[PDB]
């Protein structure tokens, strides 16, 4: 069996299109995750499904927080050597130091 | 049946009035579709320098589901068709945010004299590259000269130069 | 070997700090949630993987809070705002590595939960990935 | 044994009381899901899960109704309401047990979805669990 | 109130894009 699964929540705020890396992670059974990187590499060739939730906080002005959330789960074949990560096309993304509001998770379904 | 050209990838594009109808295809038609019809809007400018629909007539209609010519098979459909030569004035402005634009030249030098062009920007950063695209154009346009109306929308790029 | 999954959707609003009590259980092999504690009793240790959805009061609160909550730690969380008091989702996945007897269960801070009774809107839903 | 899972992406924008049909199809493994027909015929009974998010269009409407249905019965439901004409996904994710010969597909209660190209802002994507 | 914060993210597979979200928002203050 493949043994891969992870899931993780960001702590430092992003900005610009810089790639979001999710640092928090609770669990990266298989260590294929790499938390400071926020970025996964495929080394068993498979199906993985994924999913990703972002809090967007931005606003202007009286000045509020506005507070939304950016969410999508996919089901994704990779193969050996992909890579796999959520790229802030623009825009911002609040992030809690232990509060935990974005997520990213993925685990594998099938072995190739 | 017909023939159509489809233009991606294209953060700005440019081409004559012949640039876009070769085969010589009555009723041939050229289509732009947006990059991303929510962070990327669509401003095109065409010289009727040249009265194209002099040689042949020539409309434009926006469209959201993909279609070469059915879309226009029933014209009927209306969606804003815009002849492109009815123009009051020298240059024709318009400015589209659904997800494809098609261009009509169907028969009821100068091949090289017109020209159209369209931009993209993103209605959130444009990029200082088309900022100064949309540049040129909102100066040429408040003249072609009654400097009185050139709404061409800008929001987050006033033109470092007569603006602000 | 085991096969473990679960999906209930909410019939009743839940207001304040409290587990919210999902009842209109859809599918429920294992039969490891009791809608009566609106918890998660984990049987089976191993990888669980729990998605939950919430809407919020239209009408009646501005922002509700919502927690998935594995014994007393909180684990993931979810914020649904909106000023002109429309509806707006608070959702959130989540795969967790259970122990031996543990309880996962959501727990609303602040704000007004809305639950079609039979509209199932909001849902919570896990299931047992891989056996430790 | 059995591999079946399937993930399609909308392509054309959907209004009005109409089935969803999702034809940019990314992963289709066993050919059960038919993006043309846009629904998902069981044939290897068991349990599935069934997740999808469909996007309000922007500048038009402000309610988005999209309820995944499996045959007649509605089993589940999601709303996305802005004021100011803005984006907001209506998402759900259901745990299912399927038997044989079962029909699955989104319906869409009111509302106008987008219309993304390949971008695949709106998307479905389910796969099975458990074999009966 | 009017303004507005759109966000796009992106989760894309060797830079090829396989998921996009939207989160378009305005609090009118
Ligand atoms: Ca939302
Ligand atoms: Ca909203
Ligand atoms: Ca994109």
């Amino acid at each position: 069996v493949p043994r891969v699964a992870f899931y993780a929540g960001l702590k430092n705020p992003h900005e610009g299109y810089e790639v979001l890396k999710f640092d928090d992670v609770v669990t990266n059974l298989g260590n294929n995750y790499d938390a400071a990187s926020g970025k996964f590499t495929c080394n068993i060739p498979g199906t993985y499904f994924f999913t990703y939730h972002v809090l967007m906080r931005g606003g202007d002005g009286d000045a509020d927080q506005n507070y939304d959330y950016a969410s999508n789960s996919v089901i994704l074949h990779l193969d050996a050597g992909d890579e796999v990560f959520i790229k802030l096309d623009g825009g911002k993304a609040h992030g809690g130091n232990s509060n935990k509001y974005s997520t990213f998770s993925g685990f594998i379904i099938y072995s190739d | 049946f017909w023939c159509s050209t489809l233009v991606k990838g294209v953060i700005y594009g440019s081409y004559s009035v012949s640039e876009m109808f070769p085969k010589n295809f009555t009723n041939c038609t050229w289509t732009l579709e947006n990059p991303d019809p929510t962070k990327y809007s669509i401003y095109l400018k065409f010289s009727k320098k040249d009265l194209s629909c002099s040689n042949f007539s020539l409309l434009a209609y926006q469209f959201d589901h993909f279609s070469h010519e059915k879309i226009k098979d029933l014209l009927r459909k209306n969606h804003s068709i815009m002849q492109l030569c009815n123009s009051k004035n020298a240059f024709v402005f318009l400015q589209y945010d659904k997800n494809f634009i098609q261009i009509r030249r169907v028969f009821p030098e100068e091949d090289q004299k017109s020209f159209f062009e369209f931009l993209v920007l993103n209605k959130v950063s444009p990029s200082q590259f088309g900022c100064h695209v949309l540049c040129t154009w909102l100066e040429s346009c408040l003249k072609s000269g009654r400097t009185e109306s050139c709404g061409i929308m800008y929001t987050k790029c006033t033109c470092p130069q007569h603006l602000g």
